[PDB]
C-alpha cells in the first residue's frame, strides 16, 4: 500500500525560567521510530523502534545534530511570534510543526507537506506544488512573503521529493517484518443485558495495524446509526490499535444485526452476528 | 490561545481475567494546551509506576498521549485516570469497566 | 532522516 514518514514537533514557552520544552518524534505510517526531548538527560535523538537500531553512530551524531538545530528555530520562532501577536512575556505558548512525505504503493513519490501552528491554530503552510506557501492570518503573511522572496522552498521541495523518499525506503526496508506487515483486526462479539427487553450488541477489533479501520452497524442489511455508540481508534501500547461498536437491540432480536469491519488487512470485510 | 478540553479512555491492553498479568492504559487525546496531569489509580490511590507515550498530535493540531502500568486485575480492586488540564474547573476520573 | 536546515520565521 501507501506510506509515510512524518515528523512532529513541538516547543512550549516556560516564563518562569529557562528555555522552551521541546518534543519530537518521528513515524513511518503508524509506527514511532525515533524521538527527541529536551528534558532528557540523553541530550541525543533516540530509537523508539528495533529496526532503526542497526543505524550506525554517524547516523544518531547527525540526527543529533540535526534535531537539536530545529529545537532552536523553534525557539527563535517562539520570540518572534509573540511580538507578531502583540503577547506579553508572562503567558506560555506552542509552536507545533510537521513535515514529511508520502509515497505510493510503488514507493514513488506521491506528495509532500510541511504545516506549522501557533497556539494550536493553523500559521503557514506549504502548498502541493511544493513552491508557496499559504498564511491562515496578516502574521503568517509576513511570513510568507519573507519565505517566498528568500526561495525557503526550494531546498524544502529537494528534500520532500528527493531525501525524505529514499529514507522512507530504507526504512521500509530494514523493518520489513514489521512495516511492512498487515496485523487484521482479531474481532469478536459480546452481549450485554441492559434491561428484560434490551440489550447490547459491541463488536471488537483488536490487536490491528495499521490504526484505519472501519466498523459499522447493521438491521436486516441496512446501515444503523441511532442507538449506536463507537469509541476513538485507541493505542494499545505493543504497536497496535482497538475499537469497538455498540447497538441497543430489543432482546430477542440480535440476530437481525450485523457488525461490518473493514481494514487494510482483510481482503474481504468481516461480517460479525450474534448467532452463538 | 485555543482551549481544547482532553477525551479520556481507561482499559486493558488484553482482555482482562482475574490474576492474570495485563497493563492498564489510560489514553487522552484531543486537547491543548499539552501540560496535563494524568494518574493512574487502585482503590483510589495513586499508582506509583506509571509510564507514557512521547507527545504527539493529530490532524487538528491536538495533543495525544498513552499512560500505562502493568497490574494484576483481580475481582474486587477497582482502577480508574485522573485527569486534570487547564480546561477542566476539577480533575476528571474515569473508572475502568473491563466491557469497554 | 531529518532535514538539515529548517529556516525561521
Amino acid at each position: 500500500g501507501s506510506h509515510s514518514m512524518r515528523y512532529f514537533f513541538t516547543s512550549v514557552s516556560r516564563p518562569g525560567r529557562g528555555e522552551p520544552r521541546f518534543i519530537a518524534v518521528g513515524y513511518v505510517d503508524d509506527t514511532q521510530f525515533v524521538r527527541f526531548d529536551s528534558d532528557a538527560a540523553s541530550q541525543r535523538m533516540e530509537p523508539r523502534a528495533p529496526w532503526i537500531e542497526q543505524e550506525g553512530p554517524e547516523y544518531w551524531d547527525g540526527e543529533t545534530r540535526k534535531v537539536k538545530a530545529h529545537s532552536q528555530t523553534h525557539r527563535v520562532d517562539l520570540g518572534t511570534l509573540r511580538g507578531y501577536y502583540n503577547q506579553s512575556e508572562a503567558g506560555s505558548h506552542t509552536v507545533q510543526r510537521m513535515y514529511g512525505c508520502d509515497v505510493g504503493s510503488d514507493w514513488r513519490f506521491l506528495r509532500g507537506y510541511h504545516q506549522y501552528a501557533y497556539d494550536g491554530k493553523d500559521y503557514i503552510a506549504l502548498k502541493e506544488d511544493l513552491r508557496s506557501w499559504t498564511a491562515a492570518d496578516m502574521a503568517a503573511q509576513t511570513t510568507k512573503h519573507k519565505w517566498e522572496a528568500a526561495h525557503v522552498a526550494e531546498q524544502l521541495r529537494a528534500y520532500l521529493e528527493g531525501t525524505c523518499v529514499e529514507w522512507l525506503r530504507r526504512y521500509l526496508e530494514n523493518g520489513k517484518e514489521t512495516l511492512q506487515r498487515t496485523d487484521a483486526p482479531k474481532t469478536h462479539m459480546t452481549h450485554h443485558a441492559v434491561s428484560d427487553h434490551e440489550a447490547t450488541l459491541r463488536c471488537w477489533a483488536l490487536s490491528f495495524y495499521p490504526a484505519e479501520i472501519t466498523l459499522t452497524w447493521q438491521r436486516d442489511g441496512e446501515d444503523q446509526t441511532q442507538d449506536t455508540e463507537l469509541v476513538e481508534t485507541r493505542p494499545a501500547g505493543d504497536g497496535t490499535f482497538q475499537k469497538w461498536a455498540a447497538v441497543v437491540v430489543p432482546s430477542g432480536q440480535e440476530q437481525r444485526y450485523t457488525c461490518h469491519v473493514q481494514h487494510e488487512g482483510l481482503p474481504k470485510p468481516l461480517t460479525l452476528r450474534w448467532e452463538p | 490561545m485555543i482551549q481544547r478540553t482532553p477525551k479520556i479512555q481507561v482499559y486493558s491492553r488484553h482482555p482482562a481475567e482475574n490474576g492474570k498479568s495485563n497493563f492498564l492504559n489510560c489514553y487522552v487525546s484531543g486537547f491543548h494546551p499539552s501540560d496535563i496531569e494524568v494518574d493512574l489509580l487502585k482503590n483510589g490511590e495513586r499508582i506509583e509506576k506509571v509510564e507514557h507515550s512521547d507527545l504527539s498530535f493529530s490532524k487538528d493540531w491536538s495533543f495525544y498521549l498513552l499512560y500505562y502500568t502493568e497490574f494484576t486485575p483481580t475481582e474486587k480492586d477497582e482502577y480508574a485516570c485522573r485527569v486534570n488540564h487547564v480546561t477542566l474547573s476539577q480533575p476528571k476520573i474515569v473508572k475502568w469497566d473491563r466491557d469497554m | 532522516s531529518l532535514f538539515n536546515t529548517i529556516a525561521v520565521l
